RNA sequence: GGUUUCUCUUCAGAUCGCAUAAAUCUUUCGCCUUUUACUAAAGAUUUCCGUGGAGAGGAACAACCCAAUUUUUUGAGGCCUUGCAAGGCU
């Protein structure tokens, strides 16, 4: 299992940042983080490519089709690594 | 130089075997109620002998309302054991008293 | 490892799935398995035209899955 | 090689061609990367441009990128010392 | 791996006992410094025993809780070796004997 | 590179020692002609029988296996408009 994994699975239950492979930007609460990158969130602001936003409760998306996430950064502030 | 030694298990069990005849029965220490050094310190410290115990020379060599006889009400008599078990209830003046181990 | 997506939480639900391609389809689901291929019942085609036609039930390939959003509350 | 790189800043190249800089904190198998006090760049990677050295940066904090997207990674300055 | 071995009973049995059998090594004591009988005066006497007895294991106690509490912890001084100092000069020389003809010596010399 | 075994130096905090002695002084006690020798509690200071850590020298014994979804064996390339970027495309 990765260290970024780990540090993932960290930020369960803070709120997080995610764009997709079509660059959907999707910004809520990180509720599961699966090992593949899969990931539960709730509460979106979603930011689309045209630059229009939307409100969403649940969403739930394939980590495959994630290009990246922002996590907090205090949470990062792994050492030993 | 014959300093140090280590043994393996079954030379403890042979030995502990063939010891038995000196040593104690007792697996806790629950036996040693108030038979404890420290209850013999306090008893010491407050001149007062536990009735198997050892004995020494005392350490520390009005009228009034709060001692009065018409007071008091005698259910069962304060013996020395329990001034020895809670000494800080039981005592004016506890000086150089130790508390004991309460139980395992 | 040969994990299942934990997607429990999700059965029986109506929800709204983005498939590459821009495609976007709605539907109750019915079953998944550990590559995410889902099982939609009710499924529904929302055309790039604002117009939505009725398929029934059917599979969902994982693979071209982007995002699955709740239509209810889990 | 990748251990070499971590704890310094690092320009990464993503493929749709965007401009990460961040301090390379962690690697995995699939060159997932972590990257702090992560920045984005789009339209240059500067040698001193005269007129400006910097349009459409953003700040981003934090990153986790996924190694699929990555394509390559050289050596932007050294690690801060924080 | 069996549930138990011939072992197991007795290894068990080990850890419920009285010092220095609870241990599996240690250090070599001196011959005089271990009592022996001290466990037997720091319980209560047995029922039934006559009067001298009885008064015997209150005298052994009493010895034994005013060592326990007059004791301060040994001092850090600079050693001296009586017997490495005589055996430097060379009037002392050395040998093995048996302990009888050691301690006849030994009496011979005082007379 | 090791282990065992003697001598010396230095530092001791740790139940320095799962044990336990003596002496000196000051307080209180018991002995009661005076002094040895004493009775028994507290406090202070030494001696003695032992111990631990570190360093130096001598001697002895051994040895130079992953291309078929979720990542790394591809949905990969081509067309149109405006000021490479955005969008529409195939």
């Amino acid at each position: 299992i990765g260290v970024p994994i780990k540090v993932l699975h960290e930020a369960e239950g803070h709120i997080v940042t995610c764009e997709t492979n079509t660059g959907e930007v999707y910004r809520g609460k990180l509720i599961e983080a699966e090992d593949n990158m899969n990931c539960q969130m709730s509460n979106i602001t979603v930011t689309y490519r045209d630059g229009r936003v939307a409100q969403l409760e649940q969403v739930y998306i394939r980590g495959s089709k994630i290009r990246f996430l922002i996590l907090p950064d205090m949470l990062k502030n792994m050492l030993k690594s | 130089t014959y300093q140090r030694w280590q043994f393996t298990l079954p030379m403890m069990s042979t030995l502990y075997r063939l010891a038995n005849q000196l040593l104690t029965d007792l697996v806790d220490d629950n036996y040693f109620y108030l038979f404890d050094l420290k209850a013999f310190f306090t008893s010491k410290a407050l001149n007062m002998a536990i009735p198997g115990g050892p004995k020494f020379e005392p350490l520390v060599r009005d009228w009034n309302e709060f001692n009065d006889i018409n007071k008091i009400i005698i259910r069962q008599p304060i013996r020395t054991e329990y001034k020895i078990a809670f000494p800080y209830l039981y005592n004016n003046l506890p000086h150089h008293v130790h508390l004991t181990w309460y139980h395992t | 490892k040969a994990h299942p997506p934990e997607l429990k939480k999700f059965m029986d639900k109506k929800l709204s799935l983005k498939l590459n391609g821009g495609r976007h389809v709605q539907g109750i689901l019915r079953g998944f398995d550990p590559f995410m291929n889902l099982v939609i019942d009710e499924c529904v085609e929302m055309a790039t035209s604002g117009q939505q036609n009725n398929i029934g039930m059917v599979v969902i390939r994982g693979n071209s899955i982007i995002m699955l959003e709740a239509l209810e509350r889990v | 090689k990748m251990l070499q790189h971590i704890d310094y800043r690092m320009r990464c190249i993503l493929q749709d061609g965007r401009i990460f800089i961040g301090t390379f904190k962690a690697f995995d198998k699939h060159m997932n990367l972590i990257l702090c006090d992560c920045d984005e760049f789009r339209k240059i990677k500067p040698k001193n441009s005269k007129q400006a050295e910097r349009e459409e940066k953003r700040v981003l904090g934090l990153v986790l990128l996924r190694g699929e997207n990555l394509v390559s990674m050289t050596v932007e300055g050294p690690p801060p010392k924080d | 791996t069996p549930l138990y071995t011939d072992n197991t009973a007795n290894g068990i049995a080990l850890l419920w006992a009285p010092r220095p059998f609870n241990l599996r090594s240690g250090r070599t004591r001196r011959a005089l410094d271990i009592p022996l009988v001290k466990n037997w005066y720091r319980e209560h006497c047995p029922a039934g025993q006559p009067v001298k007895v009885r008064v015997s294991y209150q005298k052994l106690l009493k010895y034994y809780v005013l060592n326990a509490l007059k004791h301060r912890p040994p001092k850090a001084q600079k050693k001296r070796y009586l017997f490495r100092s005589f055996k430097a000069t060379k009037f002392f020389q050395s040998t093995k004997l048996d302990w009888v003809e050691v301690g006849l010596q030994v009496c011979r010399q005082g007379y």
